[PDB]
């Protein structure tokens, strides 16, 4: 069937469960609709964002929203290249992410969104007289991965067509998004599930389940482990479930992105060893790293906590670590090639560390 | 496509690069052994009825982009089989919207009350 | 008609007697024009300083007034790509003149927005076709010239404007209409222009559309900064003597006030404060170097948006550590 | 649910017509389409709120707003057994448009061929799969040529909900169209089709002003240049978070406009070379209303009656 | 009543006519007596976000022509448009060039309509600068029967030349004490009741920008409704609806700092990054907390100011929020 994160995915507002203050706010936002704002809902990857809006997006028009269908949109570029965008489509709602278009974004804000702002919703009335018209949803996801020019086109589309559409962004973080686009919008904090709400729901998957469990502390482990990701918690808990013959104990390891292990290798390595044949079998593990598409930002962040985890290291050494990442960071967020700015990061550390 | 052409879920492709490219093929391996190990103790002869849907030409069971082994015309020959695959899985949900629909609840029971009457 | 054109263009010179500041140059084309022995010209400077100005006023003078039939002017509004350089330009260099007048005129206004190919295309151009034609290049960046362009014209350089030129301007526009404006004004608008007349004419209009009665009311510096939004130099002293004298706290307040009164922008206030330090004298050159460096790298982040109040800190930070060395 | 009907085309060529160009239409503007099976006549509907057509999301993504109506009076069909058990005995299914037009297109090559057969429909429970029934079709090929279609039948609830638009006939202008059959037909099918020289036209703003005592007149303004096409020929007229569009003030009492797409002019050109009786009828600002009658008497018969509703595909 | 409460606040209550634009006189006089003197110049205007230029623009466009003849006298480019260098020397110069229309009985009777048409180019600073210079003599050649407006928050990124061209009209930051009068209005009309300084506090945490106030306004006020409780808006929610860090949680981290214990920073950094909280909104904080306190000397305040500086460039670079924040707790631990 299903996996356990969509197989038990709430589909309203009242089925929520964690963060209510937020609920409760999201309800308010839906008892006049009409004048519904621009959204922007900005939290930790895998807190239940998508889930919300699609919440507050069926309180609005009804269960209806969460039929969804897939179209490709064909996009060619000043020379001539050709490509394509899948469109996720509901009979009252939109969901795009131009960021999948990489530097080619800008055109679908340009092309695709104007002519939905443009095209106004209008039908005929079933019982009264005259037509009815109504405005059109559009979710905008990875919203912090477009480009400034897109965001720049999306000003006076948000602006003149108010009327047609209604926006509803979600990011992971602020920091990508240009003030002119914050100021159009409606922002929306959305914190992650504290442990005991992931706890909560892992347990309630479980007696749905009919999964055995020696203790609840296992969820509690779990929930740790997940730093908060409530979905990744549910991807753990059903692998560890079937890894275990749907019988959980004590014992049972704790399953982790494989991705995450190897940067553990890796920081490990660079403590241990330092010198300049380390730093290319570093650079080897990178390069490994981002084959498998892994975000370059991520990459480093990962490595950075990572070696701040070490006990071995002091204070100097973690201090160093902390300026060389920040530095580093905003190269990579200013650079063209990441392999450059991970490798002198790996340098700086094995220059500090030694 | 896979995902949402079989369970109806859509996912982000930052999601599957970080979470699901792993997760799940190990979910769908497992579930694929237990299948098999099921089939066959019943061959040698309802509770884990979520287990024995998993198909074995459609259903991924391999970590995307394979192994991460650091620290312990391809491209063309995959679209081809991307393709043959979502036209497989296409042809799997066009016929389901026809067959049944959810729309309401009605009062099923009296529509099997007058039933069809044909002959000549 | 010319009533309603904006100052800037309502006062475009016609001749070149109206053209100030330039006295060389002009005096140069002038008696060459006399001569007739013009040769391939450059005028090479800043923005709103009388090249077009010149050049079309030298055209006038060269051909009267049915200077258009003889005279063949692109800018970077036109597409000059090496066809057209090819095609266009070498027709019109290479056909005879309409009536026999002299040699004919190719402006080429901005041209380094113009390709590299199509200056190297122009270098023969110029070359074959100079007994029939005379070529004029306007730049205000010469990087962008081949270095074949450059040497093939004789180089005139347009200086930003004198303070003189720039107050007999202001007098023939001041009588031209029926506007008053006081020393001190014309002090602060001569400043503030930094040797363009385009600023100067600008602000002059804004000025006279401020007052409620033009008829009979006096421009004042205040009227001057009011319309601009700029800061007095009373406020930038105040937040200068305050950063330097007063404490953390007290130097926030001032500016903060300062800014607040008349909704200063804090980019004119760091202007203005690093036009007053560039005459302060400094027994330390380490103070220098911080203030240069500080300053800049805080010019460059406003540039690009950010908090406003952080960098107002950073401002009075960076000012009172460079004093402290 | 007996559905017993007989279809044929050598008698009353114009009811066949009728129902060819109905069957038609709806497939060209759906791809499925509802039938209502009346006491008293028959109903094809295609509209976007039909379950299986609001699975497409055309209105959100393309504006497929048109509503197209067709009323077949039961004269049509030689045999009319039509009994079911609810108000007037109305049995609604909604089938696919591309095998019931595939079936009547491979009918009219045998009609053309020579052959005078009838034929017959009936609705029929397949064993092979709101439960999914077949409609059985069987006819003669001077040889039993029998082809089955899927369907599915809809409950009273699904029946009351898709419902005809209806429109403020006192605010409304209706004009005769010239017919077809007539010297001026020519001239005005031309007229309907001369905006399609465009390639790049999407839409076309339609105008009638009074003063034979009104005119028509189709312009665009998609172009470099303003269009305006004029027809002076002989033209005489007839005497949740949902909110109201916006109705742009009259220029004047007069004077009703509206824009449209150009895919549905194309349909109601369509329409108009189809029928001889065509009337437009326009709500400023609002909608376009495409009527084609057909009139056959003996004690007046039912009057055939095709409707296309379009909305406005912009404001004014 | 329906159609009128369909619409977001910003959008609904945006400037109609020159009048209602406000704390902007020192050039709304400008443009308004251009409507008898009939000398309108090229414009640049340009300022921060959600200051009124745009609004103004149109006000001004709609007072000189009228809805009629606005739409053969106005040609809008924005962001959304495609400004290439070859739009630039066709479509922009071609309606530059165009002979002005001629208005009507009506419109003549009821406006003033200047002899020339209007050319808007919002957001001007995202065009490329060789474009920008395509429009240098454009600009100049069909001055009587053409004027450019220019609008832009960042004006260094437009080239000199066009800078010189235009007349500069610089926007003001909208404050507390600028634009009160008006988010008093637009509440007052909207019937919310709040408490006495609740609007001084939306104006403070929106710096500068009044299409934010409003906004937070209207969440207030649909959250008032939905609790339906007929209490006055407070202080706390306006802050806990902008993101504004709660009192407590910023003590807490000043007092980690404090200490100087990397370890427990890196800790509580690391809870305190799962509520979501801004990073740009924390730094502000912190720098209006340190900044203005007493307990510090002047050599920790410079350290401090610059420190906080280099990080709020570095997140306005768009970097990642954990990383800058945790560096810059660390940096102050160690002064
Ligand atoms: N020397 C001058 N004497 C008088 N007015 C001047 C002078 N230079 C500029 N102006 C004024 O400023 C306007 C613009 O002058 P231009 O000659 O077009 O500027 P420019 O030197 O061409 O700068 P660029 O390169 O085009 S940005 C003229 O129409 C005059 O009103
Ligand atoms: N000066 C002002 N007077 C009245 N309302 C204003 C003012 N400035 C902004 N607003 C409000 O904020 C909305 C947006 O105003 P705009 O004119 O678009 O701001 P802006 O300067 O264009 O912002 P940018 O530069 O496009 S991010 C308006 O519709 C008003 O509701
Ligand atoms: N209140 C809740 N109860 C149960 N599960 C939840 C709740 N909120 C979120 N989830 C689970 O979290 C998973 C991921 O949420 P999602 O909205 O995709 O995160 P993101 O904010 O990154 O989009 C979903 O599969 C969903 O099942
Ligand atoms: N910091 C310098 C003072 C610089 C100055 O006052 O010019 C000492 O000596
Ligand atoms: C003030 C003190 O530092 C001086 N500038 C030296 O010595
Ligand atoms: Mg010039
Ligand atoms: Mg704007």
């Amino acid at each position: 069937m299903s996996l356990w994160v969509d197989k038990y995915r709430p589909k309203s507002l009242n089925a929520l469960s964690h963060n209510e203050e937020l609920t409760n706010f999201l309800k308010s936002l839906s008892d006049q609709p009409r004048d519904l704002p621009h959204l922007l809902l900005y939290g930790p990857n895998g807190t239940g964002k998508k889930t919300r809006c699609m919440a507050l997006l069926e309180s609005i028009f009804g269960p209806g929203v969460y039929r969804l269908k897939i179209d490709v949109r064909q996009f060619v570029t000043a020379s001539n290249r050709k490509l394509e965008l899948n469109v996720v489509s509901s009979p009252y709602h939109l969901e795009i992410t131009p960021s999948d278009m990489g530097n080619n974004d800008r055109i679908v804000i340009q092309e695709l969104l104007k002519e939905v702002a443009q095209m106004e919703q209008v039908d005929f009335q079933d019982s009264k007289d005259g037509l009815a018209h109504r405005y059109k949803c559009v979710i905008i996801n990875e919203a912090n991965s477009l480009t400034k020019d897109a965001q720049a086109a999306l000003r006076r589309t948000m602006e003149k067509y108010s009327k047609n559409i209604r926006l509803i962004m979600v990011c992971d973080s602020m920091s990508p998004i240009i003030a002119p686009i914050k100021s159009r919008c409606l922002l929306i904090r959305c914190p992650a599930p504290s442990d005991s709400e992931i706890s909560t729901i892992l347990s309630d998957v479980v007696t749905n389940e009919r999964i055995q469990l020696e203790t609840k502390d296992i969820l509690k482990r779990i929930a740790q482990a997940s730093n908060g990701n409530l979905r990744v918690s549910l991807l753990m808990l059903e692998s560890m479930a079937l890894n275990n013959e749907l019988a959980l104990k004590s014992s049972s390891p704790i399953i982790k992105p494989d991705w995450i292990i190897v940067i553990h290798k890796l920081t490990r390595k660079i403590v241990k060893e330092r010198s300049v044949n380390s730093l290319i079998e570093c650079r080897a593990v990178l390069y490994d790293l981002l084959a498998h598409c892994i975000p370059a930002n991520i990459i480093l962040k990962e490595l950075t906590f990572s070696l701040l985890d070490v006990e071995t290291l002091n204070t100097t050494n973690k201090s160093s670590i902390i300026e060389y990442s920040s530095v580093f960071d905003e190269r990579l967020s200013l650079g063209n090639k990441a392999i450059f700015h991970l490798e002198g990061f790996i340098a700086k550390v094995m220059c500090c560390l030694d | 496509n896979v995902s949402l052409y079989k369970y109806n879920a859509v996912h982000s492709f930052r999601n599957i690069t970080l979470e699901f490219g792993y997760y799940a093929p190990l979910i769908r391996k497992c579930q694929s052994y237990k299948k098999k190990y099921i089939l066959y103790y019943l061959k040698n002869l309802d509770k884990f009825s979520d287990i024995m849907k998993v198909e074995n030409g459609i259903d991924v069971v391999d970590r995307i982009g394979g192994p991460i082994e650091a620290l312990s015309d391809h491209l063309e020959d995959q679209k081809k089989e991307r393709d043959r695959r979502l036209r497989m899985l296409i042809d799997q949900y066009e016929r389901n919207v026809m067959m049944a629909n959810d729309d309401l609840e009605d009062e099923e029971t009296s529509f099997n009350d007058d039933p069809i009457v044909d002959s000549d | 008609s010319k009533e309603n054109l904006p100052w800037v263009e309502k006062y475009r010179p016609e001749t070149l007697d109206e053209v100030y500041g330039q006295n060389e140059v002009i005096t140069t084309v002038r008696k060459f024009v006399d001569e007739g022995k013009l040769p391939h010209l450059l005028f090479y400077g800043p923005p709103g300083t009388g090249k077009t100005s010149t050049i079309v006023a030298l055209a006038r003078e060269i051909y009267g007034k049915n200077y258009s039939n003889m005279v063949l002017e692109l800018n970077a509004s036109d597409d000059r790509g090496i066809d057209v350089v090819r095609n266009q330009i070498k027709d019109f260099a290479s056909t005879r003149q309409i009536f026999s007048k002299g040699f004919k005129l190719i402006i080429l206004d901005e041209a380094d927005a113009m390709t590299n190919a199509a200056q190297n295309a122009l270098r023969r151009v110029i070359e074959r076709y100079t007994k029939n034609t005379r070529f004029c290049v306007l730049a205000n960046y010469a990087h962008k010239l081949t270095p074949a362009l450059l040497s093939r014209c004789t180089r005139f350089r347009f200086q930003p404007l004198p303070q003189e030129a720039i107050e007999r301007r202001i007098a023939n526009v001041l009588v031209h209409e029926k506007l008053k404006l006081s020393p001190n004004a014309e002090k602060a608008l001569i400043e503030l222009s930094n040797g363009d007349m385009r600023r100067v004419l600008n602000v002059l209009q804004s000025c006279k559309a401020t007052l409620d009665n033009p008829d009979e009311d006096e421009i004042s510096d205040d009227v001057i900064y009011e319309c601009c939004g700029a800061p007095r130099p009373s406020d930038l002293k105040a937040v200068l003597k305050s950063i330097l004298e007063d404490d953390w706290g007290t130097a926030h307040y001032t500016l903060n006030k300062v800014r607040s009164a008349k909704g200063l922008a804090l980019i004119d206030l760091i202007e203005g404060i690093v036009k007053i330090l560039e005459d302060y004298e400094l027994q330390n050159e380490e103070t220098r170097v911080h203030l240069l460096t500080k300053l800049a790298d805080i010019e460059y982040s406003i540039s690009k948006g950010g908090n406003d109040q952080i960098q107002g800190s950073a401002v009075i930070g960076a000012i009172k550590a460079s004093f402290e060395n | 649910m007996k559905l017993k009907l007989i279809v044929n085309g050598c008698e009353a060529p114009d009811d066949y017509k009728l129902l060819r160009t109905t069957i038609n239409t709806v497939a060209s503007l759906r791809k499925t389409a509802i039938l209502r099976f009346n006491s008293e006549r028959l109903t094809i509907i295609s509209t976007p709120k039909s379950s299986l057509n609001s699975s497409n999301n055309g209105t959100i993504l393309r504006g497929d707003t048109g509503q197209l109506w067709c009323t077949i009076p039961h004269d049509v069909f030689r045999l009319y057994t039509v009994i079911s058990a609810r108000e007037l005995n109305t049995i609604t299914m909604e089938c696919n448009c591309d095998s019931l037009l595939s079936v009547f297109k491979r009918y009219d090559r045998v009609m053309n061929q020579g052959s005078s057969s009838n034929m017959t429909i009936k609705l029929q429970s397949m064993p092979e799969w709101n439960p999914i029934c077949a409609l059985g079709i069987t006819f003669e090929e001077i040889i039993m040529h029998s082809f089955k279609v899927p369907v599915k039948l809809l409950f009273r609830a699904q029946d009351t909900r898709i419902q005809e638009p209806m429109i403020n006939y006192i605010q409304l202008m209706m004009y005769k169209l010239p017919p077809i059959s007539g010297e001026f037909g020519s001239a005005f099918h031309g007229f309907i089709r001369r905006v399609e020289r465009y390639s790049n036209v999407n839409h076309i703003h339609l105008m009638g002003v009074k003063k034979d005592d009104v005119e028509l007149k189709i312009i665009v303004n998609e172009l470099d240049w303003h269009l305006e096409i004029c027809w002076n020929g002989p033209l005489d007229s007839v005497i949740d978070i949902s909110v109201m569009v916006e109705k742009a003030e009259q220029e004047s009492s007069s004077t009703h406009e509206v824009i449209i797409r150009c895919k549905d002019w194309k349909v109601c050109s369509k329409l108009y070379a189809a029928f001889e009786e065509v009337v437009l009828a326009i709500s400023h600002d609002e909608s376009c209303v495409f009527h084609c009658s057909l009139d056959r008497g003996s004690k007046p018969r039912e009057r055939g009656q095709i409707i296309y509703y379009i909305a406005r595909s912009k404001g004014l | 009543e329906q159609s009128l409460a369909q619409q977001p606040w910003v959008e609904k209550y945006r400037p109609k006519n020159l009048d209602e634009v406000t704390a902007q006189d020192h050039a709304v006089t400008v443009l308004k007596k251009t409507l008898k003197s009939a000398n309108l110049p090229h414009m640049l205007f340009y300022g921060p976000p959600g200051t009124g230029k745009t609004s103004t623009i149109l006000a001004l466009t709609k007072e000189l022509y009228g809805p009629d003849l606005m739409k053969s006298r106005i040609l809008e480019l924005n962001a959304s448009d495609e400004r290439g260098i070859s739009i630039v020397r066709e479509k922009v110069k071609n309606f530059a060039r165009l002979t002005v229309s001629k208005p009507s009985k009506h419109d003549l009777e009821n406006y003033p309509c200047p002899p020339y048409k209007i050319i808007i180019l919002d957001e001007a600073d995202s065009m490329t600068a060789d474009a920008q210079s395509a429009l240098r003599r454009t600009m100049e050649t069909y001055s009587g029967v053409t004027r450019f407006c220019l609008i832009c928050n960042y004006v260094t990124r437009i080239i000199d030349p066009l800078a010189s061209r235009c007349s500069k009209f610089r926007f003001k930051a909208l404050d507390a004490s600028n634009a009160i009068d008006r988010l008093r209005f637009i509440s007052e009309q909207e019937n919310v009741k709040c408490d006495d300084g609740v609007l001084e506090r939306i104006l403070d945490i929106s710096a500068g920008d009044l299409r934010r106030g409003i906004t937070l306004l209207q969440s207030a006020s649909k959250g008032a409704q939905y609790l339906g409780d007929g209490k006055n808006i407070t202080s706390t929610q306006v802050e806990e609806l902008a993101g504004v860090v709660p009192h407590d949680i910023l003590i807490e981290i000043v007092e980690k700092v404090k200490s100087g214990d990397f370890d427990e920073i890196k800790k509580y950094v690391n809870t305190f990054m799962k509520s979501g909280w801004s990073a740009a909104s924390v730094v502000n904080q912190l720098h209006e907390y340190y900044i203005t306190n007493d307990n510090f000397d002047t050599n920790f305040k410079n350290q401090i100011s610059w420190l906080l500086f280099t990080t709020d460039s570095r997140l306005n670079n768009g970097t990642n929020e954990h990383i800058q924040l945790l560096n810059l707790l660390v940096k102050i631990s160690q002064l």
